[PDB]
């Protein structure tokens, strides 16, 4: 596929031998042309694991941008903007970068709504919330919150919602004497309110437990009751003697007969009873001598040991090739033992890993070639320890293909 | 106005010389706690998120939230594995909004140390994001197996989150899938995190002292308690002998290890692969089978089988031998613990050593 | 019944009436819940208060705007701000907004603003309660004497702390004011500086009166006014919170709010669960049927 | 500074037979050598400290620790109170069959919470480095496998080497425990000279170990077998609830109350 192009690049970027190699066994059918690749494509779902939660920050992040005169240096900052504002969704497609600077649309960021939150559509970049009565119609005028019951009705609660001057009301906004300077001071409040709850909805979808959520919330009391217990499960081990004996598989143990027991414990102790300490009983120097032949860097106690030295013939050029083929070949049986392995036997999973094994076998056959140089151009050399690997992993395949009671 | 006066002899004649005596309990610790005969997630996948926040920058400790952090936590990595090491770590850092995995699900606190060194660099930034944080666990934690117990645990400097969608989303999941998530607070409760821990299985707490932030994090270090939700699994594993190039190497390449650059002669092979590893236990990165040597399955029983607190008395009132039993000594101090099944006379040090360290009672063993 | 009048000796006069019992209760806790304090002390050594008559002192609304920005990384979950009038707020949010306070403000928590439109009381107080509630925090900011006072309780993490911005006096409408206290010095020789001192102190009492509802409840409650540290009005608040508001917590510097809010928060924040409730202020049954009970709570009530 | 720690398998039944048997080496000969070691460890250094401990099969007696007579106050008293107590210990001796095992993980415990007590009591300046010297001469007796792993790893947790003699009869326990403290686990061929072997093998200090020239530690085979049948497993199944091992896959824990939930 298309998209597994751009991710694969990893392992070529990390690995460029193996991405050789792998190319190379990819053409050498060692391993299926898009497996050299497609074994390592991997995305994510966003920018990040999750969205980039730009609730906060917004534009205010950038002190207007980069840089007094707002620079052009910022994407994913410009992109939360994006996010933020539609208004500025629609303008920042229309203000094209191309072939220019943002430099100038940065500057003009600063403009009412995103910087100094004005109130009419003075905004640099549209305005929809410009008409912030109109733009609340979808939130509590024709619609309505999620708690309007639970909680959150103030509006209604007194004497005055019956009706109006029949309170003592006098300090709402009269028809007589509006003011511009209450309109800045409107403004602020209006752009912080709407932004704050418009942006919250963009993480806040929406719940129809919001309101009984609230009442039990507060009704509940967890000092009187309502407690809060635990739901593990009591271990009550069966024949512990198990875990006492441990894991260790049957000794060469065997008692004797009760009369070697009574005379062990009296001959022992008649022994105790009659002893005391002398210098010949602790050492005689035939004895020492030949316990120090024993315990001598050429005794009986000196078993095998370094034998694990430096290799035959040319260790470097060994290790060098082994690098690349410890990283290639593990990844190949990775994928190999990751279909083998499975859960159930299907022929989804059979034929994937047939066909990446009998991959595998030209693998053996790119191993042959690995094989030429340790047979001619090293000296003397053995690398049986991947070789059996190797075998071991065909072998593991012909012994489960063995297996036709539906296992194969 | 108060702080040159502050000594006890401010308003005392005896304090004078008696002020330490008076306020002598200052700087003492006496560490315990429960037990319980229940379940336990042996098989442990405990992830660590810190807070990569500015508020991390924060001297509410002696050095800044960072340091100590970082300081305890390497501690915590160090005693996680030695009392588990079958178990994993992973770690990940909530900063700008975002979290980055500063280690991956492993087990070798080598390269999860090093990664603490070079954190220590790290550039406190921006606001964090628990949704993010909770989204690459979460994405890790469902290709683990179910019976493997996936667990979270939180260090929350910060009281605002910016999550990109409400956290109830992760949460729902999470319960649904069983992962385990515990929180650890400094200095504030936060509803969030705890209707989170709590709703989740695990527990929130808040960091006091450095010690208190010890006490905390012993707590977590015992594995968690599991119940029959989780998958009750009989996993395969393997028990490679170690073996060396005994013949002279011959037919035995030295090999690095799946995963290590260390190419080792010698060492334990996959039964189910052949490959070659240095260390033990090892997960084989290219089967699924788990090796593990036989010393560390036995190195947790005592987690299946701990031992109960020794009744405590001022003074050897039974009239036992003056000497300690155990550790032999004199009852030097006037505190006594007494088996409850043995009934032998242990010291201060056979409680706390005994039972915290040796999980094992001599004359129980009798 | 409820706690939120005092002094109670002024009730029988205002209301011409005679009860029968003129008593408190003392908050009975083993882990207190409440630590009133007056910040009146800016850290720049500012009187923080609205003793000048409401004018445009600056001073006081920048060191209002400093200990809010401060307090709230201090505080968690949401905040409840209440301010002495209605222009004052707006007028003090324009000149955080303008000082650019009120971005750090935002970064720290949403600002939610009150407005006589019940759409946005009711969608401010949705977000907000939600924002506390979602991994952001909020924090609401209204008016001492409005609805939101009456309607709202901030019961657990609502409202974990109420601030008290100046003393909550209306020197508008002097007139109406005036001829009820002209009236109250008539037939019932009431001080006006007496009765304005109640009259605001009990619109204190109702915010900080709504930021507790159990003892699974906490409040932190800073009176950013000089003012309540006179024993005049310190003696007129509720002597059960009077009980917490410690003559050392008095005319704190901003920096000994945050100080003594951390220490609070953390002495608080710790585990403490319904088996640790048992020790005192919880009585079970066992304990009901203990005379003890009978004897120890009498201490409790309070007269005056 | 150092503290020697010894242990001697105190087996009335092996050392018994071997009294019966009328071998060339016995008991007595035996607890001459570790006098003399023990002699030997605090003769070495003014400042080095030492203890030891009898496993017997009821009891895990100490031996110190001196006597006070004044004949010859550093060697004779430890000696003198050495073969007192052994004496006590072996001549004062019951017979019982029920429990006929050597107290061997309870001499263990007694000895590291011994250690911990004295490490604990030494100032800072400079610290008491330890060492525990296991004699075995008995059979290795599983049932306390359980216990022998939790003290070893114990041991490891507190930094103690420990090392091993065994006479006749060898032990996977003993042996596994050298290993993984790092210390050295030793089949003596010629028990009547076992003191030349403890004077070079086991009496080299900690700081000498990486000096001298010794015989390499013999690999150590982990075999493990199931409670099930007992057989040998390299790739097995175990109950993610308790840990049990089972050969081959199967429904149940038969160690527990637990059902597998299979798919
Ligand atoms: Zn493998
Ligand atoms: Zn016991
Ligand atoms: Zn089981």
């Amino acid at each position: 596929a298309n998209k597994e192009l751009e991710e694969k690049n990893r392992m070529l970027q990390e690995d460029p031998v193996l991405f050789q190699l792998y190319k190379d066994l990819v053409v050498s059918q060692v391993i299926s042309a898009e497996e050299f690749w497609a074994n390592r494509l991997n995305v994510n779902a966003t920018d990040s694991s999750s969205t980039s939660n730009h609730k906060q920050d917004v534009g205010i992040s950038a002190a207007f941008l980069a840089d007094g005169l707002r620079y052009n240096l910022t994407s994913d900052i410009i992109e939360s903007i994006f996010r933020t504002y539609p208004a500025v969704k629609m303008k920042y497609a229309e203000n094209v970068p191309h072939n220019m600077t943002e430099k100038e649309f940065w500057t003009r960021f600063f403009q009412s709504h995103y910087f100094h939150r004005d109130r009419l559509n003075t905004g640099s970049k549209d305005l929809f919330a410009e008409c912030a009565k109109i733009d609340e119609k979808g939130l509590k005028t024709m619609v309505s919150l999620g708690v309007k019951n639970p909680l959150l009705d103030l509006t209604a609660l007194e004497d005055k919602p019956l009706d109006e001057g029949y309170g003592i009301s006098s300090v709402p906004s009269a028809s007589n004497s509006k003011s511009i300077k209450e309109n800045s001071n409107a403004a602020i409040i209006k752009r912080f309110n709407h932004h704050s709850a418009m942006v919250l909805a963009a993480g806040l979808r929406k719940q129809p437990a919001v309101k009984r959520a609230k009442l039990q919330e507060s009704i509940e009391y967890e000092d009187l009751g309502k407690n809060n217990s635990v739901k593990t499960i009591a271990l009550n081990l069966k024949k512990s003697d198990r875990y006492y004996h441990g894991p260790t598989p049957i000794q060469s143990l065997q008692y004797a007969t009760s009369q070697d027991i009574i005379n062990s414990f009296q001959s022992i102790r008649q022994e105790m009873e009659a002893y005391t300490p002398k210098l010949t009983q602790v050492l005689s120097s035939s004895a020492a001598s030949s316990t120090i032949t024993a315990l001598s860097p050429g005794g009986a106690l000196m078993q095998g040991g370094t034998q694990q030295a430096i290799n035959q013939m040319v260790p470097n050029d060994i290790q060098s090739e082994l690098k690349h083929l410890y990283v290639a070949v593990g990844e190949l049986l990775r994928h190999f033992w990751s279909c083998f392995p499975v859960n159930t036997p299907f022929l989804e999973e059979k034929v994937v890993k047939m066909k990446s094994n009998l991959e595998r076998f030209q693998v053996t056959k790119l191993c042959p070639f690995q094989e030429k140089i340790r047979r001619q151009y090293l000296s003397t050399n053995l690398v049986s320890h991947i070789e059996e690997m190797l075998q071991t992993a065909y072998n593991k395949l012909h012994t489960w293909q063995s297996r036709r009671l539906m296992k194969k | 106005e108060r702080t040159w006066e502050i000594l006890k002899e401010d308003e005392s004649g005896s304090l004078k010389a008696t002020i330490e005596d008076i306020l002598f309990k200052a700087k003492r610790k006496r560490v315990f706690e429960h037990h319980g005969q229940v379940r336990l997630g042996m098989m442990r996948h405990l992830y660590v998120v810190v807070d990569g926040s500015r508020t991390m920058e924060d001297q509410d400790l002696k050095p800044n939230r960072l340091t100590c952090t970082l300081k305890l936590l390497e501690y915590f990595v160090e005693e996680y594995f030695d009392q588990n090491p079958i178990s994993q770590i992973g770690i990940i850092v909530t900063k700008s909004k975002r979290a980055e995995k500063l280690t991956e699900l492993s087990g070798n606190p080598r390269k999860h140390i090093t990664s603490l060194k070079k954190a220590v660099d790290m550039t406190c930034h921006g606001e964090p994001s628990l949704y993010n944080s909770l989204s690459i666990a979460m994405q890790t934690l469902k290709h683990m197996p179910g019976h493997t117990s996936r667990e979270v645990l939180i260090i929350f400097s910060s009281l605002t989150t910016c999550d990109p969608s409400n956290i109830y989303d992760l949460i729902k999941t999470l319960k649904a899938a069983k992962i385990r998530v515990s929180v650890i607070g400094l200095s504030a409760e936060v509803r969030v995190c705890t209707v989170l821990a709590r709703e989740t299985g695990g527990t929130y707490h808040v960091i006091l002292d450095e010690s208190h932030y010890k006490e905390l994090l012993t707590h977590h270090v015992s594995p968690p308690p599991a119940s029959s939700s989780s998958e009750c699994s009989l996993i395969r594993m393997g028990f490679p002998q170690h073996t060396i190039a005994s013949l002279s190497d011959q037919d035995a390449k030295p090999s690095f290890s799946m995963a290590e650059p260390g190419l080792t002669l010698g060492g334990y092979f996959c039964p189910q692969c052949r490959a070659k590893y240095c260390e033990l236990p090892v997960e084989c990165k290219i089967c699924g089978l788990t090796l593990v040597s036989a010393p560390h399955l036995a190195r947790s029983y005592h987690h299946l089988f701990p031992l109960d607190a020794f009744q405590e008395i001022p003074l050897e009132e039974y009239n036992g031998e003056r000497f300690c039993y155990g550790c032999q000594g004199e009852l030097k101090d006037q505190h006594v613990y007494v088996c409850a099944v043995c009934q032998n006379v242990f010291c201060v040090d056979c409680d706390v050593f005994v039972h915290d360290s040796l999980h094992c009672c001599p004359g129980c063993i009798h | 019944t409820s706690g939120t009048l005092s002094p109670l000796d002024i009730y029988p006069k205002i209301l011409d009436f005679h009860p029968v019992t003129m008593a408190t209760f003392t908050m009975t806790l083993a882990r207190v819940c409440l630590c009133p304090m007056i910040i009146g002390r800016g850290n720049d050594q500012v009187a923080i208060s609205s003793k000048f008559e409401t004018r445009e002192d600056i001073a006081v609304i920048r060191n209002y705007g400093n200990l809010l920005l401060e307090m709230s990384a201090v505080v968690p979950d949401g905040i409840v701000a209440f301010f002495t009038s209605y222009q004052y707020m707006e007028s003090t949010v324009a000149s955080w907004y303008e000082q650019g306070i009120l971005e750090n403000i935002q970064r720290n928590k949403l600002l939610f603003i009150e407005t006589q439109d019940g759409a946005e009381t009711s969608v401010a107080l949705e977000k907000y309660q939600e924002a506390c509630e979602n991994g952001r925090g909020a924090i609401l900011l209204s008016v001492a004497r409005g609805k939101v006072s009456e309607g709202i309780d901030f019961v657990h993490h609502y409202g974990r702390a109420v601030i008290m911005f100046g003393v909550p006096y209306v020197y508008t409408q002097s007139r109406i004011l005036k001829a009820r206290l002209e009236y109250l010095r008539d037939q019932f020789q009431i001080r006006e500086n007496d009765f304005l001192t109640f009259d605001a102190m009990r619109h204190a009492a109702q915010c900080v009166g709504r930021a507790i509802r159990g003892k699974t409840d906490y409040g932190l409650m800073v009176f950013a006014d000089k003012r309540f540290a006179r024993g005049d009005k310190r003696g007129k608040l509720p002597r059960w919170i009077q009980e917490h508001l410690t003559d050392a917590n008095l005319n704190l510097t901003v920096d000994e709010g945050v100080q003594v809010a951390k220490y609070f928060l953390r002495q608080m924040a710790q585990p403490f669960h319904r088996e640790d409730q048992l020790g005192l202020s919880l009585l079970s049954l066992e304990q009901l049927e203990s005379e003890e009970t009978l004897k120890r709570i009498e201490q409790i009530a309070q007269q005056l | 500074l150092n503290l020697l720690v010894i242990v001697v398998d105190a087996n009335p039944i092996w050392w018994g037979k071997q009294a019966l048997k009328e071998s060339q080496f016995t008991l007595s000969k035996c607890i001459d050598a570790v006098m003399v070691l023990g002699n030997s460890h605090l003769f070495m250094n003014r400042s080095n400290k030492l203890a030891v401990i009898a496993s017997h099969i009821q009891e895990s007696r100490f031996l110190y620790p001196g006597s006070k007579d004044g004949k010859y106050e550093l060697l004779t008293s430890a000696n003198e109170v050495i073969v007192e107590e052994i004496k006590d210990l072996m001549t004062k001796s019951d017979i019982k069959g029920q429990h006929t095992e050597t107290l061997l993980a309870g001499s263990l415990a007694k000895a590291l919470c011994y250690i911990h007590r004295m490490n604990k009591e030494v100032k800072d300046n400079q610290e008491m480095k330890s060492r525990i010297l296991v004699i075995k001469a008995a059979e290795d007796s599983a049932l306390q496998y359980m216990n022998f792993m939790n003290v070893i790893f114990a041991a490891q947790k507190q930094n103690i080497l420990i090392d091993a003699c065994v006479l006749d009869s060898d032990s996977g326990l003993l042996q596994q425990a050298c290993d993984i403290t790092g210390g050295l686990y030793l089949k003596v061929p010629q028990m009547p000279s076992l003191l030349q072997y403890l004077l070079w093998v086991f009496l080299p200090d900690q700081d000498q170990r990486s000096q001298l020239i010794l015989p390499p530690p013999v690999h150590v085979d982990y075999r493990a077998a199931c409670f099930c049948h007992r057989n040998l497993i390299e790739i097995g199944y175990v109950c993610s609830v308790c840990l049990s091992i089972f050969c081959n896959f199967s429904p149940i824990c038969t160690t527990c109350e637990t059902a597998f939930k299979i798919s």
